[PDB]
């Protein structure tokens, strides 16, 4: 299970 | 595919103008060919960039177009802490407890990240944080330090609450009420805080005392020998919480197991005064025990003179 598009 | 490349391009990076020179009815809802497959909504959401999110919104994105995973731009939004987005989303009816492949919520990913702000979000907005995952864990479990665990808990208790005072249900209403902290019981003698407030021999004990009534404490309490917070207070001649414990209501004439007042009390114990108080209050002196005894009678001759005075 990755994880989704995008950043903190 | 040329351009769908460049619109995606351009949700994630923020680019406004470039969007909009390429967002069309035929690509708004693309997915990415590679990687997790996200539209222009699931990249705007996870980068952040509040403007592309308002723009795709306007212009027929489908808040509940998928990911690789089962993703749906909530998710994005969530796991990143993105709190802007995520109110917009949810504004424009992103389902709340969508579920991945995996059945993690929006809740799971935001508790899983220690993304508090986005939580109480989620939840004031219906996030059921009880609801588990393909692995039987919830969004509380998921919560990694124990002060979002708390805090979850109580936001969730809160909407709770509300609901079933909607409903008149008496019996949950009753119910959550009982698990609040201001009732805990002492394990063995069953005492409350405000029996622990009255018998306090520190000199805040009165501004404990009314605090703790504001907050809902039972002012008739029983302990294991069904002693009120009234005949504690009565055997020490701890006046001043007395006198708080009246203006709440408290029942002057509550019996512990032996049938005694807390005017026995204070009669055997010998505080003069404190009778004089009790007997101002309303305190009946005919009561007699289980063994028997008025106050009267169990005690010295200056008791006996202040229950004839």
């Amino acid at each position: 299970r990755g994880r989704g598009d995008g950043q903190e | 595919e040329y351009k769908k490349d460049e619109l995606l391009e351009a949700a994630r990076s923020g680019n406004e103008e470039k969007l909009m020179a390429l967002l069309t009815p035929l690509n708004v809802n693309c997915h990415a060919s590679d990687g997790r497959k996200s539209t222009p909504l699931h990249l705007a959401a996870g980068y952040n960039r509040v403007r592309i999110v308002q723009l795709l919104l306007q212009h027929g994105a489908d808040v509940h177009a998928k990911d690789k995973g089962g993703l749906v731009p909530l998710h994005n939004a969530c796991s990143y802490g993105h709190y802007e987005v995520t109110e917009l989303l949810l504004k424009h009816g992103a389902c709340v407890n969508a579920m991945d492949l995996w059945q993690f919520t929006p809740l799971h990913e935001a508790a899983s990240k220690n993304r508090v702000e986005v939580c109480s979000l989620l939840l004031s907005h219906g996030a059921d944080p009880t609801l588990v995952n393909c692995h039987g864990k919830s969004a509380v479990d998921m919560a990694p330090t124990p002060e979002l665990r708390e805090r979850l808990t109580y936001e969730f208790k809160g909407h709770s609450l509300l609901q079933a005072a909607r409903e008149a249900d008496l019996a949950k209403v009753k119910k959550t009420l009982a698990l609040e902290i201001i009732n805990f019981k002492q394990p063995q003698s069953h005492e409350t805080a405000l029996h622990c407030a009255v018998a306090s021999l520190h000199p805040k004990r009165k501004q404990v005392t009314e605090l703790l009534l504001r907050k809902g404490a039972n002012v008739n309490e029983k302990n294991k020998d069904f002693m009120t917070p009234l005949h504690v207070a009565a055997e020490r001649a701890h006046n001043d919480v007395m006198e708080v414990l009246h203006k709440h209501g408290a029942k002057m004439n509550a019996l512990d197991t032996l049938g005694q007042t807390a005017l026995h009390r204070a009669a055997l114990a010998g505080h003069l005064q404190t009778c004089r108080l009790l007997l101002s209050y309303g305190s009946d002196p005919s009561i007699i025990s289980l063994q028997g005894f008025t106050a009267a009678q169990m005690g010295n001759e200056a008791v006996q003179q202040i229950l004839s005075e």
